[PDB]
């Protein structure tokens, strides 16, 4: 359930930055977030799982599946039918921004 | 390594709805687009079908397909400065009226 606590139900914008402050950002600085544990580089032809939203690389997925678990290689969930796949645009549209 | 203007992130990390960054980021597990975990809640209360896209999220419970997204307000709260502060400690001032 998504029940709204006291908080979320009265909460507010939180406002965003039209100030032009910029951001320093490394290869390794969110890197967590933005390397498929398959290939351990950057994210290309991002795909994610409908059951737990969790991205991997396009190409890197078909053979993780391949090698016999059918399940999410994060949450090693039981990675149901082919259309629990989609490819990502939203996302790579963010990769775009940070060739490195 | 580089520097960008957030001028230039704030489409990819601002929900359409609450006009402002995304907190507590929920996504259609459809079309892949995402909102504050409030702003499609209150929204999907009155629409079956993507306030962006417009796509049927489901024909009779949509809540049953949107899923919360972590590592998408993970890199919020890591690209925006000080906003996870901002944002708790917003809750904990309401907690502390409110007991
Ligand atoms: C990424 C794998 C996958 C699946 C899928 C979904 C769930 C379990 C699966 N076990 C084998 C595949 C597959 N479904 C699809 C699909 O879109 O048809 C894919 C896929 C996506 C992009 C490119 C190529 C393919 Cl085959
Ligand atoms: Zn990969
Ligand atoms: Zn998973
Ligand atoms: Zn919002
Ligand atoms: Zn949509």
């Amino acid at each position: 359930t998504w029940e709204l606590s006291l908080y979320e139900l009265q909460r507010t914008p939180q406002e965003a930055i039209t100030d032009g402050l910029e951001i320093v950002v490394s290869p390794r600085s969110l890197h967590s977030e933005l390397m498929c544990p398959i290939c351990l580089d950057m994210l290309k032809n991002t795909m994610t799982t409908k059951e737990c939203l969790h991205r991997f690389c396009a190409d890197c997925i078909i053979t993780a599946l391949r090698s016999g678990n059918k399940e999410c290689p994060t949450c090693r969930k039981k990675l149901v039918s082919k259309r629990s796949l989609r490819p990502d645009p939203n996302f790579d549209a963010l990769i775009s921004k940070i060739y490195p | 390594t580089t520097r960008i203007k957030i001028t230039e992130l704030n489409p990819h990390l601002m929900c359409v709805l609450c006009g402002g960054y995304f907190i507590d980021a929920t996504t259609i597990i459809e079309c892949l687009h995402s909102f504050c975990k409030t702003c499609i809640v209150r929204y999907l209360e009155t629409s079956k079908y993507c306030p962006i896209c417009d796509v049927q999220v489901h024909k009779t419970r949509p809540l049953l397909n949107i899923r919360s997204d972590k590592t998408l307000q993970d890199i919020v709260y890591k690209l925006v400065p000080g906003l996870f502060k901002n944002e708790m400690k917003r809750r904990r001032d309401f907690y502390a009226a409110h007991p």
